[PDB]
Parts: structure tokens; C-alpha cells; sequence
């Protein structure tokens, strides 16, 4: 019957654990995030410093079309915030992501975006819902606003099409599997795990003396 | 006569072993043949099991079989059984010398004998039926508060069981005998980088095909009847070119094909048996996917198999089919020393992991292994292996 | 120049983040200590709770002899200890794990013992230093200290052999490649991130009603 | 001729298509075969380089090769060059029909016809050589820091090129020219997933082994001299077996065996080139690791090499060599368009990768590809691919 109690009692610490963890977790999140603070600010006094993580970071190119680099390329800032600060009603691993775009004459208009990364359940899959942004004025043709049909044998074309740049990206959902941007789950992580927190670490580099790094 | 009976009479004489008969739990489980909504007669159940065995020879092992047997029930005593073999592989760690080739016929003999009643009496149900009940769904906190309850109010842990739950079943003695198999050359089945070995014999394509030919047109003669039917089937080849090597069989009735064919159904997806990591279940289901299962004939379905590499860039792979009666009646439940049945899928995958996976570049491994099944027998379940002294002349 | 600002800037945030981590680290450790200890408690007061959780986790059962389930049964009690709460002198991922072992007649002496695990440089790689432990009266045959020479043919035979229980896995230290127990490391690390630290949620599965888990 | 006629030459007249000829840049390495150390000569300097080349129609990328040359020098004028073929790959995309056969040997006229020198010029050494150097070892940390420095002394942050670590060498313009390929079939070799395409057209073992051998007999005819010494090896095969595929080669010298031979050093290690993912390469380091590297004959070596699985469990593979003088002096500096050579190992690499690490199980990939590519050359290294009216009759 004292084993009656041991019992009882380690399943209190079961239900705790999972608590628990909670809090180890929004600790590092919450030591974390002034110092992104300050270095984000040193960041902001370097030109160019965000172009030149994205077309080092390696793994990144993988991911969307060549043509996206010219915008690309126009990237001021990029700023990661996690949401389980902003109210205990978020999950530990949910994020947003910000992006700032300085545009380019008669052809990509200049922006701020966030998109919102939070899980939903089932261990539970990374979602997204969609926000806008003002794709180049080249990108017209493979424009999803600017197809008539998409279930037309040439509009489903070149809305695949449009869907395989980063703009694409921007609607991922994670809920129309095979339908929408490919592996943009993937994608929002990198940034989150990898671009994001190491940033500097590809800067420094990309900044190897002689052609060859 | 016994299993134990049988290897003694195809190892050489005065000459000691030991092997390993483990075998699943008869587990009632889904059709072998996909069947189709609209038909006539669909199977009643479906009746897996799983034996598996292990020769050893001064405490290594070298050579384990891996066999699958369903016996299906279409009614009450319409049924049929099915002997389909998965794996055979050695390791070359054998210090004497033995004809691998009798001994898999053998086992398989034995596995002919065996009285499908015997898969008959206890199944554990595929889906089972007061609460109180700890299971896969159980949270550790859940679990742990039932066994709370269950302390505070009876003096123990443990509950009641008459409990019965575990199918039933019965069919006539002799029934339609099926034995199937696909060749494929591997460098090892069953025991990790044994190819890593040297004095390790492995068959090629046409030489695997051969040595299985042998072992099956063996049987069909010695145990099944003159009106057997046997088909072989050679992705890529021509029907020409296998009555060649069917020319080569001892056995009369040997012919091109399969034991499939049924002109019933002429759909591929409601004929193609579905086994264990075969290419058959393997096709089958790449085209479950790219959505093709009720576009394919069965017809169809052999032509385009031969393509799309694996058989096209792999040497010679066979299908062989028999489809007959045996000579006698099957007829025996084996003895305990015959097989070892684990309490559980547990314990039945524990005493295969410490053959199968064991490492074996090297006869540690091949002595490792032994070592580690006899311990546990002994420890775990209060047995051991059997001990074989080889009685065959030469 | 104010470029050269913002780059001296960054490169302190780059070695402050290394000890920025052993913080966030620090932390879980520590949070930690107090609630293996209560439950600790509890399963202090379960009889044959080790028995049966090490019995019941598959992958365990792979590092060792299967004789040596035997002596594995007798275990009461194991204990896992971070080293880095006691002297910042320790990498976060030092540790140590206490057994007791409550013997058996006439073969197996009744003892506990600690092996430390702390990692060495050179990214660093997991080690161990021998610490002694009384064999079974039956492993006399394998016992390397009961074998006159390990490079006789017929001693190095009885060495390799003992070298694969779990006794043997008390010398392992990770710097004689091939010459120690196999995987020392990963098994240490197994008991340290799993074993340990789940201990509950096996007892709990191989508590299923029906002889089929 | 220009690249560009060749290609011409050997495709469809009035058929437009776009090709991609990356080549990296001149790397000294070590040398080809192993050298020991006791030895007369052993090469002075070894010159790698890769050739890679990608076919388009219609903004389709369907075929693609990778071929290694290397250029070994001896001293001042003993030098020797050899060319291995690496890879090629369809991927079944192509709307029109083409002799990728053709496509394939041209190009290697093509690379055949370059003068050595032109690997000469500039040849980014092994280990290169006043610090403040940012490099493979420094710290993030570090680096700012530097940068830090030579910003608060210079204006900028960049410095000093004049700048000639590049290492330079010269040869005679007709030179020892070597051929080298191990034909084996697979799924796919440079387009993942193109497999599952059902119009690609993947060659068997015995069907890949004349294809091969008809491209090297056109060559041995075409562009080499009449003593030219050619050499064919089977694995696993009958020195009567293939003597009977060699008396179908118009070329009259073709013999049994490889043009490693050399009485000089009759130990395996010391003969067999070491190339990309080659098997060659392969059996040789794995004897590096059992340590058999000084005991196996280059004559062993063969015998070995045919066991040991992966020969012994797939289908046709042959080693083809060849060792004599062009026809012609090959003496080719080839044009901005006949070639397009990256700034460094990481740029090459990336547009590589815009085609090799596309999946190809829909012409959605091969398209994809390609328009990943031009985009890509426009965008960053301001060129684009060379455009092809194709012309040959019939
Ligand atoms: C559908 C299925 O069940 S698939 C399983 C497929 N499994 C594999 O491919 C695993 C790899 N293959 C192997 O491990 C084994 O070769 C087996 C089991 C296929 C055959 O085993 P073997 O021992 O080679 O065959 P067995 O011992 O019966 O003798 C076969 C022949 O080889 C000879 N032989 C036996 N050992 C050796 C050896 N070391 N070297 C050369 N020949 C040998 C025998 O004399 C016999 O030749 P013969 O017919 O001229 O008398
Ligand atoms: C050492 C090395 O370089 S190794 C590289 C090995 N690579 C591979 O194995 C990748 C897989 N194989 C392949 O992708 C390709 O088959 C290749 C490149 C090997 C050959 O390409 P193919 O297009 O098949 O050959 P090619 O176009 O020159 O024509 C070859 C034959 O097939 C025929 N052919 C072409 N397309 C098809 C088709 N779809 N179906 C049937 N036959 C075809 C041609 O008529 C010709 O036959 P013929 O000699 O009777 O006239």
C-alpha cells in the first residue's frame, strides 16, 4: 500500500514534466532574447551584411528559383521573434519572422513582412497562415493574382511556376500538402534555427580573403 | 517424425549440432490476395505465422531460414495453405562442411507435415474486445493511477482471467498445399556483413535459381502428387528460355507461368499475393501510390515488373509457384523440442535480433550469437537448443 | 568607420554566446536536481522498479551478454549526477551514474558503483576512467583479472569474451578504439538522456494488462 | 573546331538546342596512381581539372556528363595526359530524338583535341604560402576583429594583389593521351529520381558495355594512331568471352586486359589509377583498411576484385583503357563560349547542383532545372548558356 503511494506520486511528476519543460524552454527564450537585441542592432549599422548571409548560407539556394536572388539580394533586415513570450498561449517553438525589403526602381516596390510560424494539433505539424507582399513586376507572369485559372492546363503551369519562388513562400500554410510552396515548413525552420541565430557566423565567412573560401 | 529427426538425417554422420525452431504466434490477420469488394466467395480469415530457424555447429551459428506459412478460410471446410520462403542465409563460419542445399529442403519438408489444424487452435485476434484496462493507450500517469486504484482497493496488481479471448478454427487434414518464393541473390539475409567474410559462398542469379529449382522439383517428387501443378517465372526472359532449365527438372509438369493465373479476376491487384519484403508486395504498392492498381492485368502487370530497373539492372531473379495436394496427409503438431513459441511478439523479436543482429565480419559475431541465445533460453524461458548428432553416410 | 564600430561589437557577442549557452544550460541542470530527486523517492519505494525498466527497454538490451541479465535483475537503484552543479571546472554534459547492485549467493558480492563520464579535448569526445566492481563467481572464466595473459591465443579468446558484459563496460574509457567494450560511450549516454531520465514512462508500458505490449 | 560544331554536327538540321560546358578550375593534386616511394621516376606534379556538360531542349535539360582530365608532368618535358569519364545520365525529358551516343563521343573528341598546355596556365596549388590573412581558421570573433583593424588603419577593408601565387608549367603539345572508364549501368547518375520517368531508356550491363565500346572504337579510328594500344576487361568473364566482343570492333588492335600492365612494380597499389567514385578507387582503399595494399598483385587485384559482391551480385561491368597518340596535335585553347569557368570551387559547385540535385521524376524538375541555370549565369556571372542549330541530316 506505500507502493499504492509511490505510484500516485510519480504520476504527479509525469504530469509536471511536461510543465516543467515549459519553463527550462521560456528561460533560453527569455535570456535570448535581449542579446539578439543588441547584436541585431550592430547588424543594422552593416551594409549588406544580410545579402551576404543569404547568398553564402549554402543549404538556403536550394530552396527557391535563381531569378529570386536580384530581390533577394535587397534584404535590409530580418528579425525573428518567438511568440511564447507575447502570452502562455503559444507553443514554445512558435515564431514570426520579419523581413524587411528596400525594393528596386520600376520593378519590386519596397516592404516589410511578417509571416506568423505556430503548430497546430493532431505531436503536432508547423502551420502557417497566408500574408500579402508586392511580388517584382517581372514575377507577372507566374503572378497567383494575376491568373485567371489555375486549373487551366497553362495556368496550372504558371502558377506551379510562381509557387517554386520565395514569394510563394509567403502563402505557405502547411495544410495543402503537394499544393502549395515546397518544404516551406523546412524553410521557415532554417531561418529560425540556422540563418537566424548564426547569421554572423556566415558573415564572418563570406569575408575570407582570396577568391577561393 | 520429427524435425529433430529430419536434420539428423542430412548432416554428416557421428558429427554434432544444434539449431533453433522459433515460431510466432498464429495471428489472425488480413487476405494474402487483395480481394475485391464484389466477389462471390472472400476469405474468412486469414491465418499468418512465422518459423524461423538456426543451425549451430561448435557453438556458432552459420545458417538461418525464415518461412512464412497463411492458412486461409473461405468457409467451413473450404481452406487452403500457403508456404511462402522469405530468407535463407549463411555466413561461411561453419567449420565442417554441409550440403546447405538438404538442409532447407528438409526444413521445409517438415513445415509440409505439419497439420494446418495446428495454426487452427489459439489466434491471437486482430482486433480485440467492465474497463479498467491498461494499454497502448495509457498515458505513464494514467497506467500509474490504475494501478492505484487497483492496490488500494484489491490486495494486489493483477486482475482476473474464463478468458478466452483468442480465436478458433478447424479444417480437413489435407487441403490445397501452395509454395511460393522469389529468388534474389543478396550478399546477406540474415546476417550482417557476413560477406565481410571470405570462406562465404554466395550464388548468383542463375546459380541461386537452380539451387531453389532443385529443392522445389525435389519436393514436388519425394511430397506432393503427380498432378501437382508448378510454374516458374524469369523477369526478362523468354518463354522459350525457360523450358530450357525447366528441361532440366526431373519433375514431368513444370511450366512456364505462375499459380495466379486464374482467369477469374483478370486484374493484377485481386491476384498478386502480398508477402514480406517482396518485390510482388513491392510493385503492388508502388502502384497503390502513382495510382495504377485497377489499370494494371495481371497480364500487364509481369511485363512492366521486368522493367523499371531492379530486375533491370539486377542478375536473374525467379518466381516459383506450386499448386497441388500432398502425398500424405499432413498431420503433426510439433513437440516442444519440434518449435519454441515466445510468450510474445516481444520475446519472439528478442531471441531473432540476437542472430540477426549481430554483426558478422568477423566469427565473434557467429559465436556471439550462439552464446547469447542459449544463455537466454535458459535464463528467460527455462530452455535450450537442440542437440543434433549428424547421421548421413558420406 | 562606424563599420568598424558595429564589427568589434558583434565579435564580443560571439564569444559571449558560448558562455551565454553553458547559462541556458546551467539552468535545465539545475531545475532538474530537485525533481529527480523526489521522484527518485518514490521509485526508492517500488520494488523491482530497475529490474524491470531495464528489462523492458529494447534498445538496451544490445550492448550486452545476455547472461548478464542475471546479475541485471539485482539492480535497486541507479542514479544519474551532472557534475557541472559541483565546479564550473566541468562541461555541461559531465555526469555521473550510480548503480547498486543487492547480489546473490554464493556468485555475485553485493556492491554500488559510480563511473564518471566527462568529455576530452582535442569537438570534444565522451571518456571514462576505470572504477572497480566485484564479477560474478561465474564470469571467472572471462574475468581479465583472473587471465594470466591477454595476448595468448587462448587469452586474448577470454578477454575478447568478458570485454562484451556489462563489467567489461566499467574499464571502458574511449581512448583504446577496438581494444575496449563496444559503444561504452553511447550506452553511458543512453543511461544519461534516456534510461535515466525516462525510467518512468517504461515501467509504466511493461505494466500492460495482457501478455502482448 | 569550336565545341559548339561539334554538337552541331551530330544533332538533328534546322533543331535548336542549349548547352552547358561548366569546367573547374586546374587544381594540383596528387598523383593518379599511388607512387612508391624507392622509385626512378614519380611524377614532378599532377594537374586535375573537371569537365561537365548539360544538354536543353526546349528549356528541358535532358543529359548531362562528367568527365575528369588529368595532366601528369615528370619534368620538363615528359608529361602524359589521361582522360576518364566519370558519368553520363538521360533523364527521358526530351521531346525529340537525338544519338545521345554521338553527343557523347563528340564531346570527348572535343576534350580530346584540347591542347594540354591549356591546363597549364594557372593551376591552384595544394597548400599556398607579412599576415592579417582571414582563413579556413579564424573565428568569427577573429575575423571582426581583423576586419576591425584594417578598417580603423585603411578606408576599406580589402588589401593587396603583384599578386602570382598560381603555380605555371608547360609541356609538348603532343603527349601521351590515356583513356580510362569503368562502365556500370544505374537508375540514374546525375538526375535523381529521372528513374521513375517512363520514357527514360536505361541500358543493361551487356547493353551499356557496347555502347561504351563503340564510342571508344569510333574514337580509337577517328583521332587516335594505328598502333594506338587498347585494352577491354570483363569482370567476372572468359579471356575467349571477350576476345568474341573485341572481334566485333572494327579497330584491330582492341586486346584482352587493361593498360596498367607494367612488368616495372607487379604489386596492385602501385599500377591502379585512383578516380572518382570509382571501383577501382573503391577495392583499393578498402584494401588500405583489412591492410592488403602491399600483398595484392595488380595481377591478384582482377582476380579479386570480380568476387567480393558488387561485381559478383550485379549485372555486366567492363573496364575499358586506352594509351597512345592523337591524329592530330591536339592544340585548343577553347573560347568564353566553349567553356564557362567559375570563380571558385563553392560557385561551381552551385550551378552543378542546379541540375544534379533537382528530382526528375517530373519534367516539372527539367525545366526547373534549366531555367535555374540560365537565370542563374545571367544573373551572377553575367553569360547564359550557347544556343544550337542542330544539323545533320536525317
Ligand atoms: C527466396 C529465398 O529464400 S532467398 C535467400 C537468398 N539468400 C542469399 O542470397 C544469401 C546469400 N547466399 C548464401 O548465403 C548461400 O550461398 C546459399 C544459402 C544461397 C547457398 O549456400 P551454399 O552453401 O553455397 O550451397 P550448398 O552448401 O547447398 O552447396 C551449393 C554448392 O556450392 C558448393 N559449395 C559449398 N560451399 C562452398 C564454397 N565455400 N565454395 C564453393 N562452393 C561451395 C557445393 O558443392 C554445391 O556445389 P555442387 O552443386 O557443385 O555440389
Ligand atoms: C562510365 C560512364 O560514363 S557510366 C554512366 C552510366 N550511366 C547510366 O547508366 C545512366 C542510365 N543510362 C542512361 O541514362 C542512358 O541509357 C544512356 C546514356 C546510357 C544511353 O542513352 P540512350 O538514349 O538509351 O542511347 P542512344 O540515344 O545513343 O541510343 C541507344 C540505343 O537505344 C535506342 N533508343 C533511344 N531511345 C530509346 C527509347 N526510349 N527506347 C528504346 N530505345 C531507345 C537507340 O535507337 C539506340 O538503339 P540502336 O543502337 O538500335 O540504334
Amino acid at each position: 500500500n506505500e507502493h499504492a503511494k509511490a505510484f500516485l506520486g510519480l504520476a504527479k511528476c509525469e504530469e509536471e514534466v511536461d510543465a516543467i519543460e515549459r519553463e527550462v524552454e521560456l528561460y533560453r527564450l527569455n535570456k535570448m532574447k535581449p542579446v539578439y537585441e543588441k547584436r541585431d542592432a550592430y547588424i543594422d549599422e552593416i551594409a549588406e551584411f544580410w545579402k551576404i548571409v543569404l547568398s553564402q548560407h549554402v543549404s538556403f539556394a536550394n530552396y527557391i528559383r535563381a531569378s529570386d536572388f536580384k530581390y533577394i539580394d535587397t534584404i535590409d533586415k530580418i528579425k525573428v521573434e518567438w511568440l511564447a513570450l507575447e502570452s502562455e498561449m503559444y507553443d514554445t517553438r512558435d515564431f514570426s519572422i520579419t523581413f524587411h525589403f528596400h525594393g528596386i526602381e520600376g520593378d519590386f516596390k519596397e516592404q516589410q513582412v511578417t509571416k506568423v510560424f505556430q503548430i497546430k494539433k493532431g505531436d503536432g505539424i508547423l502551420t502557417s497562415e497566408p500574408v500579402p507582399i508586392e511580388w517584382p513586376q517581372s514575377y507577372d507572369s507566374i503572378n497567383p493574382d494575376l491568373i485567371k485559372d489555375k486549373r487551366s492546363p497553362e495556368g496550372k503551369k504558371k502558377y506551379r511556376q510562381g509557387m517554386k519562388t520565395i514569394f510563394g513562400w509567403f502563402r505557405w500554410t502547411g495544410l495543402k500538402p503537394g499544393k502549395e510552396f515546397p518544404h516551406g515548413d523546412s524553410l521557415a525552420s532554417l531561418f529560425s534555427e540556422e540563418i537566424y541565430p548564426f547569421c554572423v557566423k556566415y558573415y564572418a565567412e563570406a569575408q575570407r580573403d582570396l577568391e577561393d573560401e | 517424425m520429427s524435425l529433430n529427426d529430419f536434420l539428423s538425417s542430412v548432416l554428416p554422420v557421428s558429427e554434432q549440432f544444434e539449431y533453433l525452431s522459433l515460431q510466432s504466434i498464429p495471428l489472425e490477420t488480413h487476405a494474402v490476395v487483395t480481394p475485391n469488394k464484389d466477389d462471390k466467395r472472400v476469405p474468412k480469415s486469414t491465418i499468418k505465422t512465422q518459423h524461423f530457424f538456426s543451425l549451430f555447429h561448435q557453438g556458432k551459428v552459420f545458417f538461418s531460414l525464415e518461412v512464412y506459412v497463411y492458412v486461409t478460410l473461405w468457409d467451413e471446410a473450404d481452406a487452403e495453405r500457403l508456404i511462402f520462403v522469405s530468407k535463407a542465409d549463411t555466413n561461411g563460419y561453419c567449420n565442417t562442411r554441409v550440403s546447405v542445399r538438404d538442409i532447407t529442403k528438409i526444413i521445409l519438408e517438415f513445415i509440409l507435415s505439419i497439420d494446418p489444424n495446428y495454426y487452427l487452435q489459439k489466434v491471437k485476434p486482430a482486433i480485440r474486445s467492465s474497463p479498467e484496462l491498461i494499454s497502448a493507450a495509457s498515458t505513464p500517469a494514467r497506467t500509474l493511477r490504475i494501478l492505484a486504484r487497483r492496490l488500494k482497493q484489491s490486495g494486489s496488481t493483477v486482475l482476473k482471467e474464463q478468458q478466452d479471448l483468442y480465436l478458433s478454427f478447424t479444417c480437413p487434414r489435407e487441403i490445397l498445399t501452395k509454395i511460393c518464393l522469389f529468388t534474389r541473390p543478396a550478399s546477406q539475409y540474415l546476417f550482417p556483413d557476413s560477406s565481410k567474410n571470405s570462406k562465404k559462398h554466395i550464388l548468383n542469379g542463375e546459380e541461386l535459381m537452380k539451387w531453389w529449382g532443385f529443392i522445389l522439383d525435389r519436393l514436388l517428387i519425394e511430397c506432393f502428387q503427380n498432378d501437382t501443378q508448378a510454374k516458374l517465372r524469369i523477369p526478362g526472359e523468354d518463354p522459350a528460355r525457360v523450358r530450357s532449365y525447366l528441361r532440366g527438372m526431373k519433375y514431368p509438369l513444370w511450366q512456364v507461368g505462375d499459380i495466379f493465373t486464374s482467369k477469374e479476376n483478370s486484374l493484377a491487384v485481386y491476384n498478386i499475393p502480398l508477402f514480406p519484403d517482396d518485390p510482388k508486395a513491392r510493385f503492388i504498392h508502388q502502384l497503390a501510390e502513382e495510382d495504377r492498381l485497377l489499370k494494371v492485368s495481371l497480364s500487364s502487370f509481369w511485363i512492366e515488373l521486368q522493367e523499371r530497373q531492379e530486375f533491370k539492372l539486377s542478375v536473374t531473379s525467379s518466381v516459383m509457384g506450386i499448386s497441388g495436394y500432398s502425398l500424405a496427409t499432413p498431420s503433426l503438431f510439433p513437440s516442444s523440442a519440434d518449435v519454441i513459441v515466445p510468450k510474445s511478439r516481444k520475446q519472439f523479436r528478442a531471441i531473432k535480433k540476437y542472430i540477426t543482429g549481430e554483426e558478422y565480419d568477423t566469427e565473434e559475431g557467429a559465436i556471439e550469437a550462439f552464446t547469447n541465445i542459449r544463455d537466454f533460453l535458459l535464463l528467460r524461458m527455462a530452455t535450450n537448443l537442440q542437440s543434433l548428432t549428424g547421421k548421413r553416410e558420406h
